[PDB]
């Protein structure tokens, strides 16, 4: 019964610049200094690999804890800059008056070498680069009405950034927690559930109830922003709040007397979108965060720390034991309290999956005012948070394999769930292998079937709505069920959560904010492409984790490590057998799969949702050509890539000309990467020998011997440039397109 | 030292089993058997995946290829300080013994071994490929 | 040994397989070929008739689809024959031999084409 | 003129190009106020545009049918017709700087080869020495030539490693 | 202070200062002599 | 079967023998070096061609060389 | 060839005929051109201009050349 308590060590390390002048001090191998250029790359590659510098878990934990303070400090500088640039280099104040006609802008360029053309005409008597980060919509929702309020937040952001860097220094050099402190998982969950998420949600509800709701109620009514009461006047004067919301006339007595229905005027359950602004009701959002606050505060009292009551996480795991799974979850608690990589593997997996869920829910239920009708912001936010989720998931595979090689110990795992999974890995990979082949034929083969039938003049033989049909009947049933939910299954909800299920469109400023989305044959075909490309990415990453330690090819792969190039040309060739190489290959397939996801979103929205409302009806940007054209590969090439890339390639000579340059430059970086992917360092080391000879001939040969990159670094350099070039190409193409037409 | 004789009835470790074991090759071409003595019951890692408990006293395992047997041998020697030995077994019932070929592990020099494939020259003293051309088959200068 | 599992080792599953023509020993390879060929041949006609290029023609759809099913059975019979030639060039069951497989392939052709013809008669 | 080109000052297409660029700037100007920040910036751009087109014409460049300046690279044609400033003079401008940078780096590399640990003098630069060599590089062409004539510029063939052949 | 000045002498720090200086000089020259195409 | 050759620059460090994952190499007595031992390759029919031995040889150039040759079940490292 | 030699400026040469059972009727009509009996491919190798230049004028000239080269083969 080890008590939960604060435990630190005093002055563990000395604050000196001595080691700043000795590169490689952290590692025994690199401490001797460079002899070849390979040393330089090894210095940066192993800088943050704490688990390999020392075998002491306590020393590893202390570095992780302070390295996290540095990450927090950097985010505050970044957040401070965004708020500062809104105050000093933005047209936010003008935007508040005319949100539907003025384009948000918060970056201004200097007039040098003729780059001032990038300062486009955005409105409000202002010239600058149009932003798609959605900060203006967020600030309006919170109630910010002046650049002074933006300026104060930026100054507070810098103070927080300074505090974060002090904390990192303090908790590493002055008072470093001990290992027993880091292993109170029960205590950490209690504080992070009820304290971080719980009180954070309650505190934000306080801001919305007292600041956001009154300010946005008057803004929607048409009051001039400068004439709205200041947030502190709303807080101090209950009389003002009573005018906007009569419930405030009764104070907090209804809360304590359980007459919670008194607060129905500002704690609503409307659902749908606010017709004036096209975003979610803030009164709905306040009741959401109040409900979420109670749920998490209750959640934070589940685990036992010092007073008997509560649950032991070890006891829960050991009780869940069945007939089909041997020992069961035994041994997981020790794994998850002694392996940072195991924790990172789980957290990256769910944190990445969460970022993808955010993308879907924010577009379908636009939570900020004037977010929906700003098509550039909708496209950018969905695409940004899908890419973030994709990279995190691939990392989850990377750090699951690191755990398998380094932190896995067979003695602690005998006949438990983890052990039994390893003992039928061939069954898992063989079945997942077949599923991917099945899904590739029956999804991408349909496109090839349609392309061939169309080229042969046999449209009646294609898979389409006017031909052989493939209707997503299951998805269509769910769309109808959610559309009728307020009638019978959610009686107290006035409207459906989203307008995608069905009903009538909401139009703000003559543009569609959201309308029902219909699923047809093309939607059926594209969705099963997603299932195909996701399943393949699982195959590559799961295969790397399950075969990290051994396989039928390399029986002792664990001893080779996690990151090695091969085991030589024997056995026919063993290139790229290490678990690191399964992340390397998995990155390509993740990029392949998410590219189709963001092409699907971009074409579907422009074709079927986005558009201009007029007397006759809705005219969409691409005029509803998704249904008939997206069932062939030729349709995507012609109607999507070729037609919509018109904006980016005609950008020269305008404020969008920067996107044209990056469109070409991205194409360049991508092709440049194939040099590293298609070649091997054997050629390049011999090339450097001849180059070194010329320098030797001129007495200008370096003391640090030039070396061609290692095998692994060639693959890492290749994939990094491949991803940057490919993703930046879509980024330029999307923004130049949507900003130009959207 | 004399060549050990394999005992097919030797007990095997406590192992549930896995899908990484023998295939149809063992029934048609050959398979490999590794045996050793255990001082105490202990958990070790199977080269085919998973964990097994070695019984105290003799233990016996069967593997699909030689590298798997010698991978387990390295684990037993380095960590548990044991002295395993493994054989090659053919479907006809013949048993061939190897590692240690003469009873002493190859890392240690032993009298009586005869050098094989030893060239009394350097790599840089091989003849050019033209001088071993049309020798009836693709032959490297190192072979001659 | 191999990972035991109900699918791999169950009583009900084992009995079902033991009654299939492939595993039913004691039957001449030719007869097993006919029994196997009939089952596959009968099914093979379905997809061709319903989804073939001439599926929407009232009466030609049945004929064209079945005639294409007969063609595929002929190609499969060739695959069976050459497989036996390559595999068996030099044991308990007669089927897995050069003599047995050649009879098996011949039976499959006779049974398969009969099944395709029998399927057509069902339609008309 | 040269190769069928004509002086930009006398080129019809060149003059028309200036109007197009100024017209584009003027069109954006009339949507702002007289002395607002955007208007002042646009007026500044127009002044630079007018200055640029006057400077290129004053420089005596040649314009093609496209009405854009073209440069003359042959030294004989450049010096013959006063186009030395396009490519010829900038050629010797770059080489002086390029040789300066290369010569300074070579001097530093030789300097540290005599030290006990040359490798640590390359990742961690000896700034006092580098600044000393930075200033002395202004006379690199003189120093470079004298090394060539004294035979200390190149290594001996016998002191350079080569692969088997 | 000796160690701190040694840290500033490391290759990445020197390159940042050197290119920051080099870039600044080029940027400033083009600020006072905009659009240079011919030596003239 | 691959071809493995030991050259007279061997110093008898034994690192090639330890590295080999198939017990192809062994040490034998010799008089041509201080260690009085030389590497030997008596069981090349089990060699798979991984070249772990070449990775472990300290001499320059290598004293143990592997020339990949005819493939087989053993040299191709198959368990099926 | 015999039609092309008359008006080489305004006639597309034909490479060979098409017999593809997978074609639909729109495809059959689309590739019918040049006054041909059925679908055909347009030649791009320039053999028409080459053969016309060297003195070939009729289909029988090409037939005799084809048999002669088959014999030489
Ligand atoms: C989010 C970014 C981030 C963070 C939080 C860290 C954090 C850390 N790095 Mg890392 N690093 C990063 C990015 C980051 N790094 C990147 C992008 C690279 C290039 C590949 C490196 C290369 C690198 C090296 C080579 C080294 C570190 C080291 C360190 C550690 C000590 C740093 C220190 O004392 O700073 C003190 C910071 C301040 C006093 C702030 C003011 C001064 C700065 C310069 C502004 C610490 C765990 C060192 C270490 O000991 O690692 C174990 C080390 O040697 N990092
Ligand atoms: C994520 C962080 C971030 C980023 C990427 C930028 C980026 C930029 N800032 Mg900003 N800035 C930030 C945070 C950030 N800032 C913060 C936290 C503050 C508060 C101190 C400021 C205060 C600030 C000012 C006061 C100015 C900028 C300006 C600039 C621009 C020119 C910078 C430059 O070349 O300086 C010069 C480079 C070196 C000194 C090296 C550039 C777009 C300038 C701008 O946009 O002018 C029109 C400008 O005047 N920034
Ligand atoms: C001035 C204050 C100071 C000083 C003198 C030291 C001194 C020391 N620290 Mg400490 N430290 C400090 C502040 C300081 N620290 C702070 C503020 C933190 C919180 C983050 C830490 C956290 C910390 C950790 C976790 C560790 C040390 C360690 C060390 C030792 C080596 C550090 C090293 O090599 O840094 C040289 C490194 C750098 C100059 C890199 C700076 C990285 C920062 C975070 C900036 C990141 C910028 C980012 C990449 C920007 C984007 C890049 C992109 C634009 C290209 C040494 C005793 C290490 C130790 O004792 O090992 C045994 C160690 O593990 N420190
Ligand atoms: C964390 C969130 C949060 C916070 C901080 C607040 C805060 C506030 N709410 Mg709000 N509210 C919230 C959530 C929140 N609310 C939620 C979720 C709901 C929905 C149920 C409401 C519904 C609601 C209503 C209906 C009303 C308020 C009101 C108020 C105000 C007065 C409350 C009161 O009477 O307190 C009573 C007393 C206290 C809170 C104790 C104060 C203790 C002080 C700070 C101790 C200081 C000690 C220190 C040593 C002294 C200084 C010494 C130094 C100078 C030397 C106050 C600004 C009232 C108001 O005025 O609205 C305009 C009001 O009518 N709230
Ligand atoms: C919470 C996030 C997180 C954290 C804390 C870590 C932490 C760690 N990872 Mg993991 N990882 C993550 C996410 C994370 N990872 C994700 C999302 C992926 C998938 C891509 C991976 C994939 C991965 C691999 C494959 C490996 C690690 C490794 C490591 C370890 C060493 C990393 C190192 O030294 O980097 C040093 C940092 C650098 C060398 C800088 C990289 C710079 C990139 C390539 C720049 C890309 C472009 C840039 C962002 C934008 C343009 C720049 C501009 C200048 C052009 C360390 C424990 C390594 C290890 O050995 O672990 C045991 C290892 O092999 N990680
Ligand atoms: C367009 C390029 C392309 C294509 C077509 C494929 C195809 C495939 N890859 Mg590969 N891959 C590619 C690029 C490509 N890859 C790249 C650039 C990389 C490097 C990053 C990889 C890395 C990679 C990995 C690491 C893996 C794959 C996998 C796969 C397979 C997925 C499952 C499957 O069988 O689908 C079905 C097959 C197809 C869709 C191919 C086209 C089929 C056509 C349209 C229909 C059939 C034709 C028909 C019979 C007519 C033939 C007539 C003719 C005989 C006369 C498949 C064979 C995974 C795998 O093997 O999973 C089992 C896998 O693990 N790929
Ligand atoms: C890169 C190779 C190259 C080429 C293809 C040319 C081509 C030309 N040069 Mg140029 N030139 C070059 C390099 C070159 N030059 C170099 C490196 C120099 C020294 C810095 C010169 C110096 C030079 C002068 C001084 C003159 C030319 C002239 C010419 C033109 C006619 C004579 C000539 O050079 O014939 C072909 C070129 C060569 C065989 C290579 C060597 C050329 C020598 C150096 C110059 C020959 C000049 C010639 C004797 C003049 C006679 C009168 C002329 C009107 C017929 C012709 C357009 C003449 C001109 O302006 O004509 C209109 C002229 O007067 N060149
Ligand atoms: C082969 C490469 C190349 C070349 C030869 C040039 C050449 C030129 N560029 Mg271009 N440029 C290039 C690549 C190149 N560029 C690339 C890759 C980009 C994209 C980043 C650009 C983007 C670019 C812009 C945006 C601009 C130029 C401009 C210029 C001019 C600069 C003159 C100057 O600064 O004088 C300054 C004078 C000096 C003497 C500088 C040297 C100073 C030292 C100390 C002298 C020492 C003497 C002893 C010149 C004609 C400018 C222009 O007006 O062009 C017409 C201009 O605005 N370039
Ligand atoms: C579904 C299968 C549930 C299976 C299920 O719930 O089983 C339940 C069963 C749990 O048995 P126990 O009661 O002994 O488990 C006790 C637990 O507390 C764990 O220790 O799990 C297993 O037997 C594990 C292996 C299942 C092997 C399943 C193979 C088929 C996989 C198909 C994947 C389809 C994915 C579709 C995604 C939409
Ligand atoms: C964790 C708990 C954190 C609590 C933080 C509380 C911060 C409070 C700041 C605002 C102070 O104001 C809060 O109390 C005042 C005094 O009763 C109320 O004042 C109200 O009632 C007074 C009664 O005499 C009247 O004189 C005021 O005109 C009227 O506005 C405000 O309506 C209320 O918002
Ligand atoms: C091009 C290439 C190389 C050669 C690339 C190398 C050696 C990297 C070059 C990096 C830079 C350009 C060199 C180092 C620059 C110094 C830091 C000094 C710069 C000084 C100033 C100019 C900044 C490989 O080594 C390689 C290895 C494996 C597979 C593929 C490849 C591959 O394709």
């Amino acid at each position: 019964a080890k008590k939960v308590k604060i435990a630190v060590d005093r002055n563990p390390v000395e604050t000196s610049f001595e080691k700043w002048a000795k590169p490689g001090h952290f590692s025994r191998t690199l401490s001797k200094g460079p002899n070849t250029t390979t040393w330089i790359w090894n210095l940066h590659a192993d800088a943050h690999d704490f688990d390999s510098h020392t075998s002491d878990l306590e020393e590893i934990s202390r570095k992780v804890f302070s390295a996290h303070f540095g990450q927090l400090g950097i985010i505050f500088i970044w957040l401070s800059g965004m708020y500062f640039h809104g105050a000093r280099f933005s047209n936010y104040e003008a935007w508040l008056s005319d949100p539907t006609h003025i384009k948000p802008s918060a970056q201004v360029v200097w007039p040098i070498v003729g780059q001032e053309i990038l300062n486009g005409d955005v409105g409000g008597g202002f010239q600058g680069i149009q932003i798609t980060s959605g900060f203006f919509q967020l600030w309006r929702a919170s109630g910010i009405t002046s650049e002074l309020q933006l300026y104060t937040t930026a100054i507070g952001g810098l103070v927080m950034a300074a505090a974060m860097f002090f904390a990192g220094w303090f908790h590493y050099h002055k008072a470093a927690p001990k290992l027993e402190w880091f292993q109170n998982v029960e205590s950490m969950l209690n504080h992070h559930l009820g304290g971080l998420l719980g009180l954070g949600s309650l505190a934000w509800a306080g801001h919305q109830i007292h600041v956001s709701l009154p300010v946005n109620k008057l803004l929607d009514a048409g009051v001039d922003p400068k004439e709205i009461p200041l947030p502190h006047d709303l807080l101090l004067n209950r009389a003002i709040m009573a005018d906007l919301y009569p419930s405030f006339a009764k104070g907090i007595a209804p809360f304590f007397t359980l007459n919670w229905s008194e607060y129905s005027d500002f704690l609503t359950f409307k659902g749908g979108l606010n017709p004036v602004t096209g975003g979610l009701w803030l009164s709905d959002t306040a009741h959401h965060h109040v409900a979420i606050a109670v749920l998490f505060l209750v959640a934070g009292h589940m685990y036992r720390t010092n007073w008997g009551i509560g649950h032991s996480m070890k006891e829960i795991l050991e009780a869940h034991r069945g007939p089909f799974t041997g020992e069961g979850h035994v041994g997981l608690y020790e794994i998850l309290t002694t392996s940072w990589h195991a924790q990172l593997a789980i957290n990256l997996a769910l944190f990445g999956s969460l970022s993808i869920i955010v993308a879907h829910h924010m577009y379908a239920m636009p939570p900020y005012p004037y977010l929906a009708t700003d098509y550039g912001t909708q496209l950018s936010l969905f695409t940004h948070h899908t890419w973030i989720g994709g990279f995190c998931i691939v990392g989850a595979g990377a750090h699951a394999a690191i755990f398998m090689v380094r932190d896995y110990d067979p003695t602690n795992n005998y006949n438990n769930l983890l052990d039994r999974v390893i003992r039928h890995r061939d069954a898992i990979i063989s079945h997942l292998n077949w599923v991917c082949i099945f899904l590739g034929f029956h999804s991408f083969g349909l496109y090839i079937h349609n392309d061939t039938m169309s080229a042969l003049g046999r449209p009646q033989d294609m898979f389409s709505d006017t031909a052989i049909q493939l209707q997503p009947v299951f998805a269509q049933w769910i769309q109808n069920t959610h559309f009728l939910a307020p009638q019978l299954t959610a009686p107290n909800a006035l409207a459906a959560t989203s307008l995608t299920w069905g009903g009538d469109l909401v139009a703000v400023g003559g543009k569609v904010a959201m309308m029902p989305i219909s699923l047809g044959t093309s939607d059926f075909m594209v969705h099963h492409i997603h299932a195909f490309t996701i399943h393949v990415t699982v195959l590559i990453l799961l295969k790397g984790v399950l075969f990290a330690r051994s396989s039928r090819l390399i029986p002792d792969k664990a001893n080779l490590g996690f990151r090695f190039p091969c085991d030589g040309p024997g056995r026919g060739g063993t290139c790229q057998v290490s678990a690191w190489d399964h992340v390397f290959l998995g990155l390509f397939w993740m990029y392949n799969s998410l590219s189709i996801v963001i092409f699907h979103f971009s074409w579907k929205m422009q074709s079927d949702v986005w558009g201009t409302v007029t007397a006759s009806g809705v005219s969409h940007i691409t005029g509803g050509n998704f249904a008939q054209s997206a069932n062939t590969i030729n349709g995507w090439l012609r109607d999507f890539l070729w037609a919509q890339s018109s904006q980016v390639i005609q950008s020269y000579g305008s404020a969008l000309s920067a996107y044209g340059l990056i469109f070409l430059g991205a194409h360049f970086v991508w092709a440049f990467s194939l040099m590293f992917l298609f070649s091997g360092r054997g050629y390049w080391q011999e090339l450097i020998e001849s180059i070194v000879w010329a320098h030797n001939k001129l007495k200008v040969a370096p003391a640090i011997q030039p070396r061609a990159l290692s095998i692994t670094q060639g693959r890492a350099v290749g994939v990094a440039h491949y991803l940057l070039g490919g993703i930046a190409t879509t980024w330029s193409f999307f923004l130049a397109r949507i900003i130009s037409v959207g | 030292w004399t060549v050990p004789t394999l005992n097919p009835d030797t007990p095997s470790p406590i192992f549930g089993g896995s899908t990484g074991g023998l295939l149809r090759k063992a029934q048609t071409e050959e398979f490999y058997v590794i045996t050793w003595e255990a001082k105490k019951e202990q958990i070790f890692e199977m080269p085919t995946g998973g964990a097994a408990i070695m019984r105290q006293g003799p233990n016996l395992l069967k593997f699909g290829k030689k590298e798997q047997c010698l991978a387990l041998t390295t684990q037993l020697r380095n960590k548990f300080k044991l002295t395993p030995c493994f054989y090659r077994v053919f479907p006809d019932g013949k048993v061939q013994y190897l590692h240690p070929a003469d009873g002493v592990y190859p890392e240690k020099v032993n009298a009586g071994r005869v050098g094989a494939n030893q060239n009394m020259r350097r790599i840089g003293q091989n003849v050019n490929p033209i001088k071993v051309k049309f020798s009836g088959r693709m032959m490297s200068p190192a072979e001659i | 040994g191999m990972l035991e599992t109900p699918v791999t080792s169950a009583p009900i599953v084992a009995t079902y397989l033991s009654n299939l023509p492939a595993y039913r020993t004691g039957v001449a390879p030719v007869l097993r070929g006919v029994e196997i060929g009939l089952a596959h041949g009968f099914l093979l006609a379905g997809p061709f008739i319903k989804l073939g290029p001439l599926r929407n023609v009232p009466e030609t759809a049945e004929i064209a689809g079945s005639l294409s099913a007969a063609g595929l059975v002929l190609i499969l019979a060739l695959c069976l024959s050459i497989y036996g030639s390559a595999q068996f060039q030099s044991a308990r069951d007669p089927l897995f031999s050069a003599d047995g497989w050649s009879e098996f392939a011949a039976g499959f052709l006779v049974g398969g084409e009969a099944g395709v013809a029998w399927a057509y008669v069902c339609t008309q | 003129d040269i190769a069928g080109l004509t002086p930009c000052s006398e080129s019809k297409a060149y003059a028309k190009l200036e109007k197009k660029e100024l017209k584009t700037l003027e069109k954006r100007l009339k949507q702002y106020e007289a002395d607002s920040a955007p208007a002042v910036a646009l007026k500044a751009t127009m002044e630079r545009t007018k200055a640029r087109f006057a400077n290129y014409a004053k420089a005596g460049l040649l314009c093609g049918n496209d009405g854009l300046p073209h440069l003359i690279a042959d030294p004989g044609l450049a010096l013959k017709y006063g186009h030395a400033g396009e490519v010829f003079i900038p050629t010797f401008g770059f080489l002086y700087v390029a040789g300066y940078i290369g010569y300074v780096g070579r001097q530093y590399l030789i300097a540290v080869k005599g030290e006990a640990k040359p490798t640590d003098k390359e990742i961690i630069i000896d700034v006092p020495l580098a600044t000393k060599l930075a200033w002395q590089g202004a006379g690199w062409p003189l120093a470079a030539v004298q090394e060539l004539q004294r035979g200390t510029l190149l290594e001996k063939e016998e002191n350079i490693t080569v692969s088997p052949r | 202070m000796k160690d701190f000045t040694t840290y500033l002498s490391t290759a990445p720090v020197i390159a940042t200062i050197w290119f920051t200086f080099t870039a600044g000089l080029l940027i400033e020259i083009n600020r006072y002599f905009p659009d240079p195409l011919v030596f003239s | 079967a691959h071809i493995v050759k030991i050259y007279d620059t061997c110093i008898g460090c034994t690192q090639c023998v330890r590295a080999c994952p198939l017990d192809v190499l062994e040490m034998v007595p010799w008089d041509g070096c201080k260690a009085s031992q030389m590497a030997s390759a008596p069981r090349t029919e089990d060699c798979v061609g991984c070249k772990r031995c070449e990775t472990a040889c300290p001499t320059d150039f290598l004293s143990v060389r592997v020339y990949l040759g005819s493939e087989s079940t053993r040299s191709m490292g198959l368990s099926y | 060839f015999e039609q092309w030699v008359t008006d080489p400026v305004h006639i597309r040469p034909i490479a060979h005929a098409i017999w593809d059972p997978h074609f639909g009727q729109p495809a059959v009509e689309a590739f019918t051109r040049g006054g041909a009996s059925g679908p055909v491919n347009i030649s791009t190798s320039g053999v028409y201009q080459w053969w016309y230049t060297i003195g070939m004028r009729t289909n029988q000239d090409l037939y005799v050349g084809s048999v002669f080269l088959a014999l030489v083969s």
